DNA sequence: ATCAATATCCACCTGCAGATTCTACCAAAAGTGTATTTGGAAACTGCTCCATCAAAAGGCATGTTCAGCGGATTCCGCTGAACATGCCTTTTGATGGAGCAGTTTCCAAATACACTTTTGGTAGAATCTGCAGGTGGATATTGAT
DNA sequence: ATCAATATCCACCTGCAGATTCTACCAAAAGTGTATTTGGAAACTGCTCCATCAAAAGGCATGTTCAGCGGAATCCGCTGAACATGCCTTTTGATGGAGCAGTTTCCAAATACACTTTTGGTAGAATCTGCAGGTGGATATTGAT
């Protein structure tokens, strides 16, 4: 009946733990994974869905997000997220 | 009596700061400081906690950011003394300059 | 006079943090100044932002949204 | 039930993801490509800084991460830096930096 | 035989230039450079005239402002000359120090 | 033809009128070198987001529209372009 | 018909407006006053702008305004000034101005 | 066909002063930023109707964005002339 | 170089503010059949981009000479740093009291959806004039004598 | 002060490129009629923001003493400005051809509702611990003799 504010720390503690088991993240910590989580989340989506605006497209693929990624991401960082995008796309179709 | 040269004790300030990330306004009076520009704009306003020490978070932030490039200024004008023309030169160049 | 309650010893503490070492007399005055148009300006898109929502309260997410469009983003006030 | 961020390979919410790209950018057909790229992106991006700060929690003698390990791991690699100009990471701090002109003498 | 002293010519040129508007960069040179940055890039392109010109204006212009602020930067170091380093301060307080 | 060193293209003379609109009245020798120096990386930048939005609609010009929307992305609008 | 631009007293195209409004941002509803208001506040500034570049080139003694004139108008008026930050007029120029240091003799 | 804004430029421009034309080049501009602006207001226009969790863009938001995005005496004056013409549009029918 | 006044660093201890783990309701993601949409495919069109060509003058390149700028250096007046001092006020912790957000539930008011009628833009074409570019000379700025 | 060398500012002229009117096709606004839907309004719960009061500590304002820094002043080395010389390459303009951007018609594969069943995620509580904060014994740093 009353909020239910909605954020990633699940995810990034999991991100955290999966690889530093004996590594906490402060409160004010992960307020800030919080912030970039969303910052980023923002530009890509903004970014992609004005892709598609100029090539009169109606509708935000993986193809806009990746250029998008490509638009916003520095040399090595874009680099990385597009193979690991890419590999994550694969996967969700090589099975259902 | 001890008395240490010139500049030793800034320069141990500036070692110190540089390590530590408290805020170095009071709060109290910035608290006051915000209110009553924010008067000037509406009346009867009430602030979450919070947005005050956003506030605070950001103009505190935005003030070292700007000693970093004066400081650039001042260097440049072969100084170590920052004055009121470095910080003018560095906003003007910044696009903020009024 | 709510301003100078922004004292020298303290813009002092920020100037260090900044890496600076001297500091001319005028730069107190001159700093409030700075601080006075930065905080006018946010504080008067936050506001917009409150009363355009019908709000009585300015919450964090306005100071988050002033400071965006300042160009100034603030990670750390989203939750 | 299996979850789509299961069959992704992913930890970051694919579904939830989706939701957001529609709640924000509402006049668009989302292909299931999207949400999961994003979420794979984003989780990288997110492992990415983690990494870092960790290191820089650790080189601090401290095994809790907090904002000043952030900033000193942003600050310190260049394309994250490139990535967050604009970002105050509330309570980071500054990089520890004293121009040499400014050093005592010797 | 007659000469101005060094210094007046360029006061010439400096109101010269900053009362008219033509680009100041060779055209074919300015898009064979802009051809050999995007080969390098992307093989077999082509370009509408007016990108070329588009860039054309954005590069002037980015530069003449690069050049205002350099020269704020060389009178800031109480200089007439702009310098190198002058360019170098003046690039890291607009951000772009990369 | 094969385009090699055209950066050079970017004379001395031309970087000093550049530098007169700019206000500046003497110039340093090592200037002109730092410049195009300078002015490579803002041109391979733009160039580089402008070819990826045409890339994006798949095609094989450039066009003004891609050039302008690359500005904005590095925050410098342009006028007298549009469409 | 009347058009509803002549309804409101505008000149500029207030249902083109609409249209415009909703090709980009598909997903709300747009007030029957939003396009009108837009086309009001747009006819405005365009005529501000216009006032002074008309000016500005009736100075240089010109029949006709170029994008000089436009530039020496925004360039000199401390609001369009703002208004257009990271704005760059093509063929526009640059307003002339010579720091005094440069000045020679004594 | 393609549409730009240059005829109403030009009513426009026949207001403030009769004797005068503009150049293609300079009409090119007035068009740049015409669009510019347009985007720049619709934008922050939705950006806030979003905020608020709203489903439609009105005069309310049109004019909250201008307020925003104008130096303080041209958003006056701006506010003005579309508060005025909304006005004027609510009873014209 | 040798004190010696001070600051800073490191080892060790521990209560607790704050991070972490945990016990369940429930909004939301996943599952399913059907209705609505989209953008890649493919043949086709004409717009505009690339490559040529020959002429030639505007403009780049190169070398010489020297003016004056930049910087090194000396010097001193005095603004900022350092420090002890007296003490105002920000800081800390509690504290109901009600302003005032976020929730919900109902419904008149106001876009949206789908058509059909009417005409304000637009492209191309016929028509016109501001001004680009050369011409000459009077005026002002420059620089040497 | 005076004058010889040059560059600047200007009033006139005029053909023509480019701006300004002129005409009729056609997306596209402007009417109509329901179909769907917000979002203000009345109603109400409760997370927090504010107002007052009352300490001790941690600052802050201050004022005295002077180190050394900024800024003025002098000087000369050599690096950039001015300039004339030699001529290349950019510009300018007309020509051809096709690569390819833009449009059009259409079949199917992907997304979008409308909607029901299945848990992952959140909130508040229960259990847990990293690091602040204090002590101190030793080393390092700064500064004077």
């Amino acid at each position: 009946k009353r909020g239910r504010k909605e954020s990633y720390s699940i995810y990034v503690y999991k991100v955290l733990k999966q690889v530093h088991p004996d590594t906490g993240i402060s409160s004010k910590a992960m307020g800030i994974m919080n912030s970039f989580v969303n910052d980023i989340f923002e530009r890509i989506a903004s970014e992609a869905s004005r892709l598609a605006h100029y090539n009169k497209r109606s509708t935000i693929t993986s193809r806009e997000v990746q250029t998008a990624v490509r638009l916003l991401l520095p040399g090595e960082l874009a680099k990385h997220a597009v193979s690991e995008g890419t590999k994550a796309v694969t996967k969700y179709t090589s099975s259902k | 009596p001890h008395r240490y040269r010139p500049g030793t004790v800034a320069l141990r300030e500036i070692r110190r700061y540089q390590k530590s990330t408290e805020l170095l306004i009071r709060k109290l009076p910035f608290q006051r400081l915000v209110r009553e520009i924010a008067q000037d704009f509406k009346t009867d306003l009430r602030f979450q906690s919070s947005a005050v020490m956003a506030l605070q978070e950001a103009c505190e932030a935005y003030l070292v950011g700007l000693f970093e490039d004066t400081n650039l200024c001042a260097i440049h004008a072969k100084r170590v003394t920052i004055m009121p023309k470095d910080i003018q030169l560095a906003r003007r160049i910044r696009g903020e300059r009024a | 006079d709510n301003i100078q309650g922004i004292t020298k010893p303290a813009i002092r503490r920020l100037a260090r943090r900044g890496g600076v070492k001297r500091i001319s007399g005028l730069i107190y005055e001159e700093t409030r100044g700075v601080l006075k148009v930065f905080l006018e300006n946010v504080i008067r898109d936050a506001v917009t932002y409150t009363e355009h929502a019908k709000r009585k309260t300015v919450t964090a997410m306005d100071v988050v949204y002033a400071l965006k469009r300042q160009g100034r983003t603030l990670y750390g006030f989203g939750g | 039930k299996t979850s789509r961020s299961a069959k992704a390979g992913v930890i970051f919410p694919v579904g939830r993801m989706l939701r957001y790209i529609k709640k924000g950018h509402p006049k668009y057909r989302i292909g299931v490509g999207a949400p999961v790229y994003m979420a794979a992106v984003l989780e990288y991006l997110t492992a990415e800084i983690l990494e870092l700060a960790v290191n820089a929690a650790r080189d601090n003698k401290k095994g809790r991460v907090t904002p000043r390990h952030i900033l000193l791991a942003v600050a310190n690699d260049e394309e994250l830096n490139q990535l967050l100009k604009g970002v105050t990471i509330a309570s980071g701090g500054v990089l520890p930096n004293i121009h040499p002109e400014l050093l005592a003498k010797k």
